[PDB]
């Protein structure tokens, strides 16, 4: 009937506004911390939402689809996955009130869609466009929009880094880019972080052997993955063993059996073999390696399957399979190998590639203490993710508080324009667009209503003013402070939204289960 | 007394009442046991197939819901509706003191009636090319507007009417035949003249191959056909497992020669090859197909006139087709097998693509729907107004109808006629707009003398449905009254204990 | 939510619902207090008149009923019983989320149509004396078939009809006067061309009175006139009692000699007589008359002309009457003083014997129905068919009246032409018939083409009321639906909490 749907609806809503009022003191960058606590009593201490979002747990159908909204939002844009959750709640405590008058859902979902297309419209009208065909206005977008996410000397130490990732120009100004395609940042222990520099081929950190001479070029790679574990027996001692008679037998096939086979293998050009990791193995017959110790020796380990997709995609082939093969689809680039260290230890092979048709090239980064190593990577990630975003558009724009209240003033001048009943749902919207400065001030320490105030007096003013300072701690013009941040953040974010709204209010009636 | 049964047939038709019209209340089906699923759905038959009832009136009523949705098209919510509106209203009758007899008569009595009008209202103007063309085109779109998504529409409808006609008039089902494919963009349609595979061995395999001619052979290497080759097992030792191996070597070694000197160079089949097998027919030259479907060679024989060998019985009597022009030309996403220059284009398949789910299932219900349409409409266009018009009108001529029968069988068919004047009402309270005026604007319009007055979903208003443009099925109206009046004559009758 | 004055007024209109028709059912009265009296009653008027509620709803339903009786004559259940069916449509209608406003108004086009309807239904063929004569004859048989009391009606009704008939015409309400004795047989009944008192003082007084002549003197011997021949009394001993006495006598036998020197036979007053002044006026030899009653001597003199003294004013100028033949006839089981000799046959009044009651009341209200309905049909003959015929008609009216209407006003007017058809319905179901089946034929012949058609109150069968000779009034049933119209209005205007 009536009572159900509605009661089905309310539950709904307050299950949101729960989710969404369980964490909302974090957003900005003088939030607070939290300490969640595990099953087991251990504590850690947090501040990112994102973190928190993905390790609680609760079965519920509007917490779930919110946890994968704020998925799909970390995994399109990879910025603010915090503010989408307070618009829903915002939208929803509106929706709230609209339907607690009297209003059918249908023209409520019209009025969100024509909101969030004016607001869209008027984010895309208002930003200014920039260039990016040249080195120099890139260069400088990038120094601009880098200096504005961490403190003074981690900026300072992650900057040769970042102009180091950027050089990277291989897409002539598509449409879409492939930072995540064809990249394999990979991590080493050991030495000096400043001895870094863009590697091409193919790096590995595992030792091939140790005997004589080992400076060949055969392809560099064994493309084998057939099996190469040894023949279990059925039970521990088939029969009794003391003398004679049963230790040749076991001598007999741990000697003269595999080695039958490595000889059949050995016949072809290229001997180069390697294995997998040792996850299954338990133990490999020293034997075998000191025959294969002749006619050259060339054996690499502890490779996982990420290193096999990355090997079969920067060469080009494809691995094979099966014992009956008599084909000769398994060979490679020959070129140089055979390094040696770094001056320190640890040892790590590389190879640059010369002649190959992917030129794939990864940044081989360094570290001491396994303490600016994970700073630099996740520094590198968050340089390459911001430079992804503002290659995708061209719009940019400044955050602190003064797009929302202009959207918010537009919103409401619109459905005073516009004419028709939907226009008081309109109305609900520009009740739904001053909630981030109104958090900003209040975590910064002033008075929220006087300074939300004071902003949408100077927009009706002087239009473009200012908006909300941190460091300072007052209202200053964004234009000094060298803090920007793409179109697309805003605009994704708030379609995303309007989607998930949409989708939380067409679903009702009653809720059956098996 | 009797109200248990009535109750639970009537509660099991609120459950998708709020699923009629294009504007309908989606909800979800959460799953239990060990992983909670969680999905959205728009459609009252998923919602009667996942789910698990007790009661016998219950259990009849979904049985006789499968099998209309089995016979014809999405007739399923409304026939569920009005059968749960009869009893409702038999149920208030029958607290009334009055014997089911004279009901069953009045309701007889209101079905006769309304199938007499609805025979006696049947348009038949189509003379033309073109107008055949208008009444597909208003009805695939007027079937296509059932779930509110205008994103990719009139593309679809556009193909799917360029390939329900290019039957011409031709009476068959399993010519023209849809696959499941994903994977690319919505506004991405490919036409071609034959259709593809499902399954790919790979791209060891030479692909070059010249003079098609279809060969089925159903040699089995593992059914036991005459003579066997090899032999099983003893019980003294461990090596006749290598003469075994060594005969079903020879076998299919033997196999091989012989399916190569009979002149063959594309081999498909349907039964299970192993690597073996496989693998000699790969480096022999002659590319082989396994894991096939269960549909595909069928269509593949039914229109060329050929059939399987019957297990390898009569090779010298089964006849084989042969084609021209057979290569592996990647579109999309997968590589699939070609079937090109034929002469008949009768068999097509069009691949769709794009990022969603659950089309394919519309797909059909709406070629279904099509071919229906154009194989019962060969030579007589049989064609009725949609929008709630007709109903209105089977409705006042049960109303004009029951006045001059003296008796007691007139309630029957006032109650009829009432129940009868409910769908209206439920499509314009899924919108959002004033029903009960509209219904009274529509009943003054059709007593005054207008059989040709609808309700309008744009802005709700009243207007004319033959000035607008949409119409619908003749066979469908009639089948969901027949099965409703069925239902309802048989949970009537039932009011003793459930023993 | 409103409910407790709509439950209200509906339970006071259930307690005489069975009162209805012919064969009504009887019911006691227990009454509380002291003595436990015990009653049969048939009518509804008296068990609403000594009945106690406390509803404002009530009390005034309840004033309006006994006021519209009052008026009109009869028909307190029958408005009542409307009034709650229009209440308990109007809650229904209310329920469904219905504005009041349309709901009246509706009811305000059913009331206009079935006015008009019964305005545009009237016969008019009385040119005939004999016509007048079987109409009447038809209206006292229907009016008297109320009670089901095969005794004694047709006699009574042959002395009402030449009890009325004998005004010719003349509008008048004080002539004819009924008064109460009881005492002999049902089948016995004296006619007379005058009227009788209702008291008398004995036998010892002289009844020989010559020259009848009506002296009208208002000489009051306790009411202090002009010069009082007597004083009060002092405060000194008891021996003024004497004087005083004295006094009074002397007046008195001076106002005796004043009124013998006058000229006087028959001494007629209304006041309080004392018991010397009326031994003294018996010794003296004229018969004086005391104790009277309000409405004889009023009567009296508005036959013939005359008027009270005054109190002794003007006995110059009151103009008085005389008659000729004045006697005290023995008849029945009391000596009344008779009043023949006259010319005036305009004042008459019929005793009445038997040993029974409760039959004044009855005779009065027929007697009161006859006189309207002579006077309003002077010349102009009003009259319709009864059993169940023009509500029937004016039900048929509203309900084609509520097709051509479009808007939200039409199920107001579709529950009021639902309402309208229950009468006959609960007057089928008194005797002890099948009503749903007579009310489907009724309804079928009325839709058929058959403006005379009405049931059967002998065999429960269906014929014609042209024929066997049945009529009623015409305003009456105009006034019992304006008053339920205004009853409903009034009633259905209040929601509010009472306050
Ligand atoms: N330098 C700055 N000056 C003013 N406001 C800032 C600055 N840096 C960040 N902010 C504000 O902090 C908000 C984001 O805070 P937070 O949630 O901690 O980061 P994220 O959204 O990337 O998770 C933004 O809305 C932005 O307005």
């Amino acid at each position: 009937d009536r009572d159900k749907p509605a009661q089905i609806r309310f539950s709904n809503i307050s299950a949101a506004k729960a989710v969404a009022d369980a964490i909302r003191t974090s957003l900005g960058p003088k939030g607070m911390d939290k300490m969640i606590q595990d099953g087991k009593g251990d504590v850690t201490i947090t501040n990112d939402g994102a973190t928190i979002l993905k390790q609680m747990q609760v079965l519920h159908p509007a917490a779930r689809m919110l946890v994968e909204l704020s998925k799909a939002q970390d995994i399109e844009a990879g910025d603010g996955t915090t503010s989408v959750v307070i618009i829903a709640g915002s939208l929803l405590d509106s929706c709230t009130k609209l339907l607690q008058k009297g209003i059918h859902p249908t023209i409520i979902s019209e009025s969100f869609q024509k909101a969030l297309e004016k607001g869209i419209e008027i984010l895309t009208d208002m930003s200014r466009p920039v260039e990016l065909s040249d080195r120099e206005t890139l260069l400088n977008s990038a120094t601009t929009s880098l200096n504005s996410k961490v403190v003074s000397q981690y900026s300072s130490l992650l900057s040769p880094m970042s102009v180091n990732a950027v050089m990277k120009v291989i897409d002539p100004a598509t449409a879409t880019s492939v930072d995540l395609r064809d990249i394999k940042i990979v991590k080493k222990l050991g030495g000096t972080i400043d001895d870094c520099e863009l590697v091409e081929g193919l790096v590995l950190t595992q030792k091939v052997s140790n005997s004589g001479i080992t400076r060949v070029e055969k392809a560099k790679i064994g493309l084998i993955q057939f099996c190469l574990s040894a023949p279990k027996t059925d039970m521990d001692n088939q029969i009794v063993v003391s003398d004679y008679a049963q230790m040749d037998r076991v001598l007999r096939e741990e000697r003269a059996y595999i080695l039958n086979l490595v000889k059949q293998i050995k016949k072809t050009g290229c001997n180069v073999l390697l294995i997998q990791k040792s996850i299954l193995r338990d133990a490999l017959s020293d034997l075998a390696l000191h025959f294969l110790n002749k006619m050259k020796i060339m054996v690499i380990k502890d490779i996982e399957r990420e290193d096999i997709e990355f090997i079969c995609k920067t060469i080009g082939t494809k691995p094979v399979a099966h014992i009956d093969q008599f084909t000769a689809d398994m060979l490679g680039s020959a070129e140089l190998a055979e390094e040696v260290n770094l001056n320190g230890s640890g040892k790590l092979l590389k190879i640059t590639g010369c002649a190959s048709p992917g030129k794939t090239v990864t940044i081989v980064v360094r570290g001491s203490n396994k303490l600016v190593i994970e700073e630099a990577e996740r520094s590198i990630h968050d340089a390459l993710c911001v430079i992804r975003c503002l290659v995708k558009k061209r719009a940019l724009i400044a955050g602190g508080g003064a797009p929302e209240i202009e959207l918010a003033l537009r919103l409401t001048e619109y459905s005073r324009t516009l004419s028709g009943m939907e226009s008081y749902c309109v109305r609900a919207f520009a009740d739904a667009m001053e909630v981030i400065p109104s958090t900003l001030a209040e975590n910064a320490g002033l008075n929220p209503i006087s300074t939300v105030t004071e902003l949408r007096n100077r927009h009706a003013q002087g239009e473009k003013t200012a908006g909300i300072n941190v460091r300072k701690g007052g209202i200053s013009n964004i234009l000094e402070e060298l803090v920007v941040q793409p179109l697309l953040v805003s605009v994704s974010a708030l379609t995303l939204a309007t989607e998930t709204v949409r989708s939380i209010l067409k679903i009702d009636d009653v809720v059956n289960t098996r | 007394a009797r109200l248990t049964s009535f109750i639970g047939a009537i509660a099991i038709g609120d459950l998708v009442k709020s699923t009629l019209g294009p504007k309908g209340m989606d909800k979800i089906l959460l799953s239990s046991g060990r992983d909670a699923s969680l999905m959205v759905t728009n459609d009252g038959a998923t919602i009667l197939k996942n789910i698990g009832v007790d009661n016998p009136a219950a259990k009849v009523l979904v049985d006789m819901s499968r099998v209309q949705d089995d016979e014809v098209g999405d007739g399923t919510t409304s026939v569920t509706v009005l059968a749960a509106e009869l009893l409702r209203e038999a149920e208030s009758l029958i607290a009334k003191k009055i014997h089911p007899q004279t009901i069953i008569a009045g309701w007889r009595e209101a079905t006769k009636a309304a199938r007499e009008a609805l025979l006696s209202s049947a348009v038949d103007h189509g003379s033309d090319e073109v107008k055949f063309r208008q009444d597909l085109m208003n009805i695939a779109g007027t079937t296509l507007s059932s779930k509110l998504l205008t994103h990719h529409k009139d593309h679809f409808t556009k193909l799917a009417v360029e390939a329900v006609l290019r039957l011409k008039g031709s009476g068959n089902l399993e010519a023209i035949h849809i696959i499941k494919k994903l994977g690319g963009s919505l506004a991405d349609s490919y036409l071609d003249e034959g259709f593809l595979l499902d399954k790919k061995i790979g791209v060891n395999q030479p692909k070059r191959i010249e003079n098609a001619k279809i060969l089925i052979a159903n040699t089995g290497m593992d059914t036991d056909k005459i003579k066997i080759f090899g032999s099983r097992v003893r019980v003294d030792s461990t090596a006749k497992v290598a003469e075994i191996e060594h005969a079903e070597k020879e076998k299919m070694k033997e196999k091989v020669e012989r399916i190569l000197k009979h002149g063959i160079n594309c081999f498909i089949n349907r039964q299970l090859i192993y690597n073996y097998p496989e693998q000699l027919f790969g480096a022999a030259g002659v590319m082989a197909i396994e894991h096939a479907d269960f549909a595909g060679v069928e269509r593949l024989a039914l229109v060329t006139g050929g059939e399987i060998a019957s297990t390898f019985d009569h090779p010298e009597l089964v006849k084989l087709g042969s084609c021209k022009l057979i290569e592996e030309v990647m579109i999309g996403e997968d590589k699939l097998i070609h079937f090109s220059g034929v002469a008949l284009g009768e068999a097509c398949t069009i691949v769709l693509r794009g990022a969603t789910q659950q089309i394919l299932d519309e797909a059909e219900r709406s070629l279904h729907d099509a071919l229906c349409v154009l194989a019962q409409t060969v030579k007589d266009s049989r064609t009725v107004y949609g929008g709630g018009c007709s109903e209105m009108l089977m409705a006042h001529a049960v109303t004009q109808l029951a006045n001059r029968t003296p008796g007691k069988e007139a309630v029957a068919m006032e109650s009829y006629a009432k129940a009868l004047r409910m769908l209206p009402t439920i499509i314009a309270d899924n919108a959002g707009y004033d029903s009960a005026d509209l219904v009274a604007q529509l009943r003054a319009a059709h007593s005054e003398g207008n059989t040709t007055a609808g309700l309008d979903m744009r802005e709700g208003t009243i207007g004319d449905m033959a000035i607008l443009g949409i119409t619908e099925s003749f066979q469908v109206k009639r089948q969901v009254l027949l099965s409703a009046a069925e239902a309802a004559e048989v949970i009537l009758r039932v009011d003793n204990i459930i023993k």
